[PDB]
């Protein structure tokens, strides 16, 4: 008799709408705890990490002084499965541009806790020169195939 | 209250009882993800703070207050494939399917990378055991908490057999 | 021009800054006083206690 | 009330608990600046008074009284110059940039020097680790202290890479 008084107190719509003011209630008081204390994923860096900045300050051992360098991102608009990273035209050489060498992308890998794509070896070696018209030309193989500048 | 830099704490590796600091901010923030006063936790840098799993419930045991971890001791190495000179290592992480990469100089001695050795330090970030001796698992694994907290960053393990065709 | 309604939240904002264990049963008076107000009538019939 | 000469405290180092003392005055004069008793607080010599940070907040923890310390463990070098038989080290100091010189004859043999030498002491101010290594440089910093209350002054830390191509 307590179950049947208990399921006919109200009818189904005013226990509808008391459920939904209750949900809605519990749903703004996380959503509220989840804006200050901050979530469990961080590695998907959500909205309240940085990282999402528009430069990155990074240190390289040169000789016998420490020098320091910027590496270069889009500030959050896009993003590239290939390289991994926020690359901004990196198909093409150009001021602001980024570029990434497995000599700073391990270094750049362990700050980020997550792994990286390299997109070009450091440097190249050159076996022949020629000069026409006052101009210099190397070659150098890179991947197996010729090119010059 | 206190401005302690490094927190002491033991653990037991091949019968014996080892020591191993843990750091802290020293009064600067709180850390509410963790309740844990850390200085910049979020890169594997040197001196920063890493609060594994293992380690986490006897902290918040010596310490009566609960302690939220971070990042778990190890995981369990799937596949891996050379290209160009480097190894790429592949271990799951939250259900998402990761890899990383080291340079494949490493791996030219096993002997020296296995298990404990005589000099007591890892020269990369990944571990070599046989998987068929359940006392070289076990060893490894209890090892792994030791040499994830001496040095910052989980540590990967490698199975000998995988490992052994590829090398 | 009137201004009670940022005086409450005003009122509310430096409750919440002053955070003790016994602002939780508050908060609840508030929010049953809200939703007795907004049903109501509904569910109350018969026990004078109730 | 007290005119004990040393004070005892513990550090660990390689795994491993060492001891070592501290100097007092005994019983004249205060040192208000930080509190304790000290004999000519102001010169790196044998036998002067040198409150680490890393130990002034577990001396301050035995002795329930706040304690100043007076000068950081370690600093990390950032640049060396040869000139006519010596070398300077560069590194920071409260914001200020300064140098320090030592022989070169030191630098000769580096094994006898890095770490934790078989001897158990060091020749000289200095101590060379491998950069890419975590461990090697997380025991560097444990025994940084350690060796820093053994003898006066602070201790200077050295790259490996940068010093191997100046010899």
């Amino acid at each position: 008799w307590l179950i049947i008084n208990l399921v006919q107190m109200a009818p189904i719509s005013a226990m509808v709408r008391m459920y939904i003011f209750f949900a809605s209630f519990y749903y703004v008081w996380k959503s509220y705890v989840h804006v200050v204390d901050g979530c469990n994923s961080s590695t998907c860096m959500m909205c309240y990490k940085r990282n999402r900045a528009t430069r990155v300050e990074c240190t390289t051992i040169v000789n016998g002084v420490r020098r320091s360098f910027y590496v270069y991102a889009n500030g959050g608009k896009g993003f590239c499965k290939l390289h991994n990273w926020n690359c901004v035209n990196c198909d093409t050489f150009c001021a602001g541009s980024t570029f990434i060498s497995d000599e700073v992308a391990r270094d750049l890998s362990l700050q980020f806790k997550r792994p990286i794509n390299p997109t070009d070896q450091s440097s190249y070696i050159v076996d022949s020169v020629t000069v026409k018209n006052g101009s210099i030309h190397l070659y150098f193989d890179k991947a197996g195939q010729k090119t010059y500048e | 209250r206190n401005r302690a830099t490094r927190v002491e704490c033991t653990t037991i590796v091949n019968g014996v009882r080892r020591s191993f600091y843990v750091y802290a901010n020293g009064g600067k923030g709180f850390c509410k993800l963790h309740n844990w006063n850390c200085v910049n936790c979020d890169t594997f840098c040197a001196g920063s703070t890493f609060i594994s799993d293992e380690v986490a419930r006897d902290l918040s045991l010596q310490f009566k207050r609960p302690i939220n971890p971070t990042d778990q001791s190890s995981y369990i190495v799937d596949s891996v494939t050379v290209k160009n000179g480097s190894i790429h290592l592949y271990f799951d992480k939250a259900g998402q399917k990761t890899y990383e990469r080291h340079s494949l100089s490493h791996f030219v001695n096993l002997d020296n990378l296995r298990a404990n050795n005589t000099k007591g330090s890892l020269p990369i970030n990944v571990i070599v055991f046989d998987g068929k001796s359940k006392c070289e698992e076990s060893s490894a694994k209890s090892a792994s908490v030791y040499y994830s907290q001496l040095m910052c960053q989980p540590i990967l393990l490698l199975d000998q057999a995988l490992v052994s065709d590829v090398g | 021009w009137d201004l009670t309604a940022f005086g409450l939240v005003a009122e509310w904002f430096l409750a919440y800054i002053l955070f003790t264990r016994f602002f939780y049963v508050l908060g609840l008076a508030a929010i049953m006083q809200l939703f007795f107000s907004y049903f109501a009538v509904h569910f109350i019939s018969n026990s004078w206690l109730m």
